[PDB]
RNA sequence: CCAAGAAAAGGACUGGAAGAAAUCAUCCAAGUUGGGGACUAUUUUCUGCCGUAUAGGCAG
C-alpha cells in the first residue's frame, strides 16, 4: 500500500518525552537516586522501542509464519539471525522520525541519546533473534435447507457433524471429551 | 534550526567539503583580443495596432 | 534579517600555468606524460637542461563590497550602507590590504613547489608600478622585513587599499615569479577530482598541454588571513564563516560559541553607534573580510 | 615429480602485500644457506583485482622441503593461530603451468628512476668527451597487469617494491630460478603448476 | 560556442525610464508596473495612479 | 450419529452469395536565472653495475 508500517503514536506520550530528559538527567542527586530515575526511563523507553516497531514486527511474523520491495519490509522478512546488523539502521530511522515530530525536534541526534538508544535497540534485536481445523472441500453439499429457502446448508446439519465426529473421537481416546459449542 | 537553537552537530562533522558539478568558460593562453558580435533591426511599427 | 541578501566576489585571480624558455621561443609548456596501463599513472618534472621554471597569473581587484548585490529588506540596507562607509574613513582597508598583500609577496600561493634553490617574485600593475622581492624563501607571516622590502609592502599596499575602496579604478596586476630548480626536480600541478588519480591541464591556442593551478586554489592562499580568535595568533585560517579548520578537522568559530558569521550579522547596528563613537575590534575586522569574500547570506 | 605445501592467513584485516614479503625474505635467507637449491614460488589464490590471501611453496626434493618448512617462524605463526598450514604431499599431474615472471622495466614509471638513469648518463658522457645532449621518448606507454609486493633491503637502510605480473606457460629449454623463487624474463627459466584447484584443503 | 541570448541583449538595450518619483536616480528597464528587480519591489504599483 | 443411507446423460451434424464515403479551410501577439567555493593526506616504489643510448636486460 506505500504506507509506513510506524507505530502512529508512541511519541505522543508526554511520558517519552520526559523519559528522554531523564536519561540526560541532571547532576546534584546521590548514586542510587540518578540509577532509579535513569533505569526507569530506560525501561519506560525500552517499551516504546518494542512499540514504536510493534506493527512491523507483527507484520513480519503474520506474514512468514502464514506465507513490497521497502526496506522496512524486506529486511524484516530476512532470517531473524541477520537482525542484530540493522541496528544503525534503526538508530537512523528512529533520530529521523523524532526529527518529524513537533516534540522530538529538541531530543534528535541529541549526542546524549547515542549510546543509549543503541544500546536498548541492540538488546531487542537480540531478544528478537479449541479445535482449529482448515482448508476443508465439500463436494455436491445440499443447498436447499428445507422446502421453502435455499441458501445456506441448514444448521441442523452442522449441528449433527459436531456430534459424529465427538462420537468417533471417544471411541478412540479412554477420557471423556465434550463440545460446548461449534463456529462456521 | 529557526535562529533558535543551533543544530545537534559535532565539530568535526563541518570541517567536510561539499562538492558540486560545474560549468565554466575561460580565455585560453596567449589570446590577444576577444570579439563579440550581433544585429539590430529596427521597424517603424508602433504607428498601427497589430 | 531578512529573505534574501547576497553580495558578489570583490577580489579574484584567473589561473596560474607552468612554461619555460628556449633559445628558439618564449613560450614552451610543461608537459605530462601517461601511460594507460584507465587505471593510470603519470609523471611530471623539469626536463634535462632547462635550469629555471617560470609560472604567472592575473589579478583584478575591484571594490565591490561596499554594496549588496540584492537585499529585499529598505532597513537592512539603510545599515550595510552605513557601516561599510563608517569604517572606510577610519581606515582598516589598510590593515586588510596590508594582509592580502604580505601574502602575495611571500609567495606562498606555490603551495608545495616552495623549496627551490632561490624563488624570484616580480609584480606589474596597471598604474606604471614596478615591484621586485629578489628572494621569497624568507619572509614570514609575523616578523620585521628586512629594508627595501617592507617598502615595497607598504607601496603596494597603498595600490590596493584604493582598489577595494574607491569606485571606478581598473587596476589589474601581473604576477610572474621563477623557481630556480633542481636536476630533475619533481613539480606537484593542481589534481583531478573523480568519482588511480590523474593531473589538471590546459590547453594552448596551439593545441599543445600545460601543467597548472586551479584559480580557486590560488584564491584560497590568498585569503589566508584570520587570526582574529581566542587570542592567541598562531598561524591564520582560510576565511569561512565558521572557521573550519581542515588540517585539525574541527572549527573555531563553531555556533555554539557566538562567535560565527551569523550572530555577528545581527549586531550592525551596535557597531556603527561604536564606529561614531571611536581602536577598530577583531568583531568588525572579521565582518568586513567575510562581505570581501561574498557569498549567500540568506532565509533569515 | 614435484612437492609442495601451502599456507593462508586466518585474520580478515592481513594486508597481503605487506605479509607476503616476509615469506619470501625467508626463502632468500634460506638460499643463501644452501646455494645449490631450487625452490618456487606460487600463488594458487592470485586475482586481477588483488593479490589473494594465501601463499604456496613449489619443488622437486621432498626432504629439503621438509626442512624449510621446519623453519622457525612458520612454526610460531601457526602457534598463535595467525597460519594455517598444509602438509607437505605430491603435485597432482592434471594441471597447467604459469611463469609469475616480475618486471624491473615498470621502474620506468616513477620519476626516481628517470633521475638516476639520467645523472648516469651525464657522468658516463666524460669518457667519451662529448657534451651531454640526451634524447627523451614519446608521450605514450602501454603495460599490462601487476601487483606490488613490500619488500625490505638485504643489510641496508633501504626498502623497495617487487612487481609482479603473470604470463601463461610455453615449453621450451632448461630451467632455474631467481633468488627470490621467482622468474625473469629472460635467462631465468622456470615455472609453476598452478595450483588453484584442490584448495579446499586449507 | 558560448553566447548570449536575445533577450538579455534586448533587456540591456531598453534600459531606459527615469521618469517616476521626479527624481531620476538610475533607469528601469520598461515594464507595465515599474518592476525593480535589484531592490525587490514596484515603483509604478497599480494603488497609485501611475 | 447431518430433509439421514446408494447412484455413468449419452450417441450424429457444411451459414452462404454481392458491394465507391465524399467536397471546403490562416493559431497569433510580449518576456533578464543569479549569487560563493582547496582532491591530497602518516605517502610506502629508494641504491647501483653492463649497454653509443631516457632503447633492452640485470643484482641487491
Amino acid at each position: 500500500n506505500g504506507q509506513s508500517l510506524f507505530d502512529r503514536s508512541v511519541f505522543n506520550d508526554h511520558v517519552f518525552i520526559d523519559a528522554l530528559k531523564h536519561v540526560i538527567s541532571r547532576p546534584g542527586l546521590t548514586r542510587k537516586q540518578q540509577r532509579q530515575l535513569r533505569l526507569s526511563a530506560l525501561r519506560y523507553l525500552r517499551r516504546q522501542l518494542a512499540i514504536w516497531l510493534g506493527p512491523i514486527i507483527e507484520w513480519r511474523d503474520e506474514i512468514v509464519s502464514s506465507g513490497s520491495g521497502g526496506l522496512e519490509l524486506e529486511l524484516i522478512t530476512q532470517p531473524k539471525k541477520m537482525l542484530p546488523e540493522l541496528m544503525l539502521q534503526v538508530a537512523g530511522r528512529f533520530h529521523l522520525e523524532l526529527q518529524n515530530h513537533s516534540a522530538g525536534r529538541r531530543f534528535a541526534f541529541h549526542p546524549a541519546l547515542m549510546a543509549p538508544i543503541k544500546s536498548q535497540i541492540l538488546w531487542l534485536l537480540r531478544q528478537l533473534a479449541y479445535l482449529h481445523l482448515s482448508g476443508l472441500t465439500v463436494y455436491d453439499a445440499s443447498a436447499l435447507a428445507n422446502p421453502y429457502l435455499c441458501g445456506i446448508p441448514s444448521l441442523s446439519a452442522l449441528a449433527g457433524f459436531c456430534h459424529d465426529y465427538e462420537r468417533r473421537l471417544q471411541s478412540l481416546i479412554g477420557q471423556s471429551v465434550y463440545f460446548r459449542g461449534l463456529a462456521w | 534550526d529557526a535562529n533558535l537553537k543551533p543544530k545537534n552537530i559535532e565539530r568535526y562533522e563541518l570541517a567536510y567539503s561539499n562538492p558540486q558539478t560545474i560549468e565554466a568558460c575561460y580565455v585560453p593562453p596567449n589570446v590577444d583580443e576577444l570579439y563579440c558580435r550581433f544585429s539590430l533591426r529596427v521597424e517603424a511599427n508602433s504607428m498601427r495596432p497589430y | 534579517l531578512c529573505t534574501h541578501l547576497s553580495y558578489s566576489r570583490s577580489l579574484s585571480p584567473g589561473k596560474a600555468v607552468f612554461f619555460y624558455k628556449t633559445a628558439e621561443s618564449d613560450f614552451v609548456p610543461l608537459r605530462i606524460e601517461v601511460a594507460k596501463i584507465p587505471q593510470t599513472i603519470e609523471a611530471c618534472y623539469v626536463p634535462p637542461n632547462v635550469d629555471e621554471l617560470y609560472c604567472r597569473f592575473s589579478l583584478r581587484v575591484e571594490a565591490n563590497s561596499m554594496r549588496p548585490y540584492v537585499c529585499s529588506n529598505p532597513d537592512v540596507l539603510r545599515v550595510m550602507i552605513g557601516l561599510a562607509q563608517a569604517y572606510q574613513r577610519l581606515g582598516g582597508y589598510n590593515e586588510l590590504a596590508r594582509r592580502y598583500s604580505a601574502n602575495v609577496l611571500r609567495g606562498i600561493w606555490l603551495w608545495r613547489n616552495q623549496y627551490t634553490q632561490g624563488t624570484k617574485i616580480e609584480i606589474k600593475t596597471s598604474l606604471g608600478s614596478t615591484y621586485h622581492i629578489p628572494d621569497a624563501r624568507r619572509l614570514s607571516w609575523s616578523g620585521d622585513w628586512p629594508e627595501l622590502e617592507q617598502k615595497q609592502l607598504e607601496q603596494l599596499t597603498s595600490e590596493m587599499a584604493k582598489a577595494l575602496s574607491q569606485p571606478d579604478i581598473f587596476w589589474f596586476a601581473d604576477v610572474t615569479a621563477s623557481l630556480k630548480t633542481g636536476f630533475c626536480q619533481e613539480i606537484f600541478p593542481s589534481q583531478k577530482f573523480t568519482e588511480s588519480r590523474q593531473l589538471a591541464t590546459v590547453e594552448c591556442s596551439d593545441g599543445q598541454l600545460a601543467a597548472c593551478i586551479n584559480p580557486q586554489k590560488i584564491g584560497a592562499a590568498l585569503q589566508k588571513i584570520d587570526d582574529w580568535w581566542a587570542n592567541d595568533a598562531d598561524l591564520p585560517l582560510r576565511v569561512h564563516e565558521y572557521g573550519a579548520n581542515h588540517e585539525a578537522l574541527t572549527a573555531l568559530r563553531h555556533p555554539a560559541t557566538g562567535q560565527d558569521f551569523y550572530h555577528l550579522l545581527t549586531k550592525a547596528e551596535q557597531f556603527v553607534t561604536v564606529l561614531e563613537s571611536s581602536e577598530l575590534p577583531g568583531e568588525v575586522h572579521y565582518l568586513m573580510a567575510v562581505l570581501v569574500k561574498g557569498g549567500l547570506f540568506q532565509k533569515g | 615429480n614435484r612437492y609442495f605445501f601451502a599456507i593462508r592467513y586466518l585474520s580478515d584485516d592481513v594486508d597481503c602485500g605487506l605479509l607476503a614479503g616476509r615469506c619470501i625474505s625467508i626463502l632468500h635467507g634460506f638460499r643463501q644457506a644452501h646455494p645449490g637449491i631450487q625452490i618456487g614460488v606460487a600463488f594458487p589464490e592470485w586475482s586481477d583485482r588483488d593479490l589473494g590471501r594465501s601463499i604456496a611453496f613449489v619443488s622437486t626434493n621432498k626432504s629439503l622441503l621438509e626442512r624449510f618448512r621446519e623453519r622457525s617462524y612458520f612454526q610460531v605463526m601457526q602457534a598463535d593461530n595467525f597460519f594455517a598450514l598444509s602438509l607437505v604431499l605430491e603435485v597432482p599431474d592434471t594441471c597447467q603451468n604459469v611463469r609469475f615472471i616480475r618486471n624491473q622495466n615498470l621502474a620506468k614509471l616513477f620519476v626516481g628512476e628517470r633521475r638516476r638513469r639520467l645523472a648516469r648518463a651525464k657522468r658516463r658522457a666524460k669518457a667519451r668527451g662529448e657534451a651531454f645532449q640526451p634524447h627523451m621518448p614519446d608521450e605514450t606507454k602501454v603495460v599490462g597487469v601487476f601487483h606490488s609486493v613490500f619488500m625490505q633491503s638485504a643489510s641496508s637502510g633501504q626498502s623497495y617494491i617487487l612487481h609482479i605480473q603473470k604470463h601463461r606457460y610455453e615449453r621450451s629449454e632448461d630451467s632455474g630460478y631467481s633468488s627470490y623463487g621467482l622468474a625473469s624474463n629472460d635467462l631465468y627459466t622456470g615455472y609453476v603448476p598452478d595450483l588453484g584447484a584442490i584448495f579446499s584443503t586449507l
